[PDB]
């Protein structure tokens, strides 16, 4: 159960800094009349293109 | 002669933010984007902007929002590049150098968050978020965009929300 | 004066596609090459050059066809580069900026598709397959050709054809 | 001449109070100190005094809050005395003898409570709450401020709150 | 001539309905009774017509109210007849024929239900709950009363609520 309990964990405090790494990757670059960049996409994909 | 800088400067015109009869500040639109400050709370003055859904920047502290098609030719043009000099502000020309905008102290309180700053030819350079007295000038937290086309927000030291 | 440059603009002539005594669109030859739209159907003025055998390509909606030796030298010129300003067209001055070209709102409807746009020379830039208005100005969906010698469609979203 | 007292009465100014684009009354600040009815809901007008934290007071029917130190300079003075004769009030002159204030009938409504009275100096005697009219005049339920530095409200009978 | 037309009609008021500083309508009294649509919400300018406790109707889209009887003699008077021709109403005569009443393209908008439709001498015939635009003129979804002392609500299909 607290093997269970630090995996759990660990997952979700990655879940936390991937989240923060999409943010951190397309804030600069989401305020901007372009906003796109093909090659962050292509490196990171911080934004989802076919998600809207 | 300042008279026709303050003529040019007063030729187009930006879509306020109400809150319960308040203008608590300004939402523009340039090049197809819509932005206002997130500090800054309110009912955008046009109806149709004020309905579009926006996304919330933590460490920008904006809101932005994507113009319709049919609307985005009536929006105002960007410039990354800022020449060393004076550029035209609502309330008055903003004397800047080393990379930071100053006016002189007393002008702009809150409220005048949002306002964009133009070029001679019009072309905004870079929007108010706040800004701070320090002497005879005062500082602005104003956010930038850079040549290769990225966002950067200078802020002052211990600057002043407006 | 904007009379000089429509009187230089309407020298040229082009040579229209014509559906049952209907002006669907325009076939006009740069360079060579017979060039009208696939989605625009019906009978070139010319005999001859209706007469051409034409291949069509699938993504970018027009078709091509070489003209005879002795007809390669009565054809427009082509220019590979655009430097940024105002162009002529057969309806009115285009004005581009940023790689895209811009009309006057209610400029252009269908049956417009495959007019070129003449520089301040005359050569030819482009052509326009259709276009959306999007408010202020008209954005078009035209097809240029690179520097490279290659072939590029800046086509504005969801756009009209004419 | 009553034009004089007009334009004397017509000098200072207070701070409204508003609800949805209604104002419902005033609220004033004499001596440091922010009074409005309680009876009375809105918001006030200035952003800081409606920001300011109030207590309620049951039988008197308002609330108080302590101005801010460096504001405190700008408020009404007060003055306990209260000699027989006629007050200046927004509306027009208040007739008062008995102790107890008049208007014409007719003058004043909901919506006017809290609206200070000045003297001859421009000192406030007293606030209204609320006015009921009893024929040829009006007395209104004001609160005055007594000599030794006690508070007393002359509310008559069946009044009407405005 | 038609300015003597629509001096006539300028004579009369309306007390129109306020939500958040925006008109959204307007609640009209004509013999004893006061109206306004159920779809449109909002205040009443007036405070008395404002408090009065009102009823809903569900298929005729508006509320009911009966005045005080000291304020039902300043009321609009009724005409249960329609004669053929046209009639004065707010924004500009109408014309109406065939039982529905008609007025040009682009007259009439949001906000505009509620709005009494009066006759040659001033009684009112009917009020407009909105309107739908079918080509040159605009047809409106009003409601009139029949000669027996009926109700009848003349809606176009698919008409627009305003």
């Amino acid at each position: 159960s607290i093997c269970a309990a630090i995996a759990t964990v660990s997952v979700a405090a990655s879940t936390w800094l991937f989240c923060r790494s999409r943010v951190a990757c397309l804030t600069p670059y989401r305020l901007t009349p372009n906003a796109r960049i093909p090659f962050c996409l292509a490196v990171l994909c911080c934004a989802r293109t076919a998600r809207a | 002669k300042r008279q026709r800088m303050v003529m040019k400067l007063e030729s187009d015109k930006t879509f306020p933010i109400m809150l319960e009869g308040k203008i608590n500040g300004y939402a523009c639109v340039v090049g197809g984007k819509l932005f206002r400050p997130m500090h800054v709370e309110g009912k955008i003055d046009n109806d149709v902007l004020a309905a579009l859904k926006t996304k919330k920047a933590s460490k920008y502290d904006l809101e932005y929002a994507d113009v319709p098609q049919n609307m985005r030719a009536d929006t105002f043009k960007y410039t990354h590049e800022k020449p060393q000099g004076y550029y035209s502000w609502h309330h008055g020309a903003v004397q800047y150098e080393n990379g930071r905008f100053t006016v002189p102290k007393g002008v702009g309180a809150k409220g005048d968050s949002g306002r964009p700053i133009l070029d001679n030819q019009g072309r905004v350079v870079a929007i108010v978020l706040g800004g701070v007295n320090e002497g005879s000038r005062t500082a602005l937290s104003v956010v930038m965009w850079n040549e290769k086309g990225v966002t950067v927000k200078y802020t002052p030291e211990n600057c002043e929300q407006w």
